């Protein structure tokens, strides 16, 4: 289980950014996005179970975050629009742990994390 | 209404070998003790230490333990090793949205 994210981005205020996370089962477990600013700790944005294809968002980001997934490429995506200086952060994709294969029960907490993607808003 | 988690202290300054006790207080009782703890070192992703308030994640050493229920949770490192100076976060995942504490930095005590 490895999560590998897209590279750092520097963005203009008011633009949108889309970050990817490639997993290396994919369709059956919850993938979340969590961000972290310089020097707000960690902050949960939303999550997606790719098999169901729909996302759940924190109300804080509703209306400007889009979380999608692609089964063939084993890739999750987070798009964040209308960027502001306060959105400068490392954005992480995370997957819940399991006690196991299919003998494992999911345990909710984030066992697996991508390396993060720094998004800087000028 | 999201559950807010507040950690204390903001910074804990200790020497190697000392016991570290970190607290996490929730604004509302955490459903099913679905509470986790993470370690993070600078420029690295977080690492899961504890889930379900008190269960150690795979590969996590015996000196880490978690306890608590309701609104008060504690992560204890029984004897701090040098590799344990880091930031620690708590997280609840019992209710939507999942939320995290602001982090407690565990750092080495300044020279006398």
């Amino acid at each position: 289980v490895q999560l590998v994210q897209s590279g750092a981005e520097v963005k203009k205020p008011g633009s949108s950014v889309k970050v990817s996370c490639k997993a290396s089962t994919f369709s059956s477990y919850a993938i979340s996005w969590v961000r972290q600013a310089p020097g707000q700790g960690l902050e949960w944005m939303g999550g997606i179970i790719p098999i169901f294809g729909t996302a759940n968002y924190a109300q804080k980001f509703q209306g400007r975050v889009t979380i999608t997934a692609d089964k063939s490429t084993s890739t999750a995506y987070m798009e964040l629009s209308s960027l502001r200086s306060e959105d400068t952060a490392v954005y992480y994709c995370a997957r819940e742990g399991t006690t196991g294969g299919w003998l494992g029960k999911p345990i909710g907490a984030f066992q697996h994390w991508g390396q993060g993607t720094l998004v800087t808003v000028s | 209404m999201e559950i807010v988690l507040t950690q204390s202290p903001g910074t804990l300054s200790l020497s190697p070998g000392e016991r570290a006790t970190l607290s996490c207080r929730a604004s509302q009782s955490v459903s099913s003790s679905y509470l986790a703890w993470y370690q993070q070192k600078p420029g690295q992703a977080p690492r899961l230490l504890i889930y379900g308030a008190s269960s150690r994640a795979t590969g996590i050493p015996d000196r880490f333990s978690g306890s608590g229920s309701g609104t008060d949770f504690t992560l204890t490192i029984s004897r701090l090793e040098p590799e344990d100076f880091a930031v620690y976060y708590c997280q609840q995942y019992g209710s939507s949205p999942s939320t995290f504490g602001q982090g407690t930095k565990v750092e080495i005590k300044r020279l006398v």
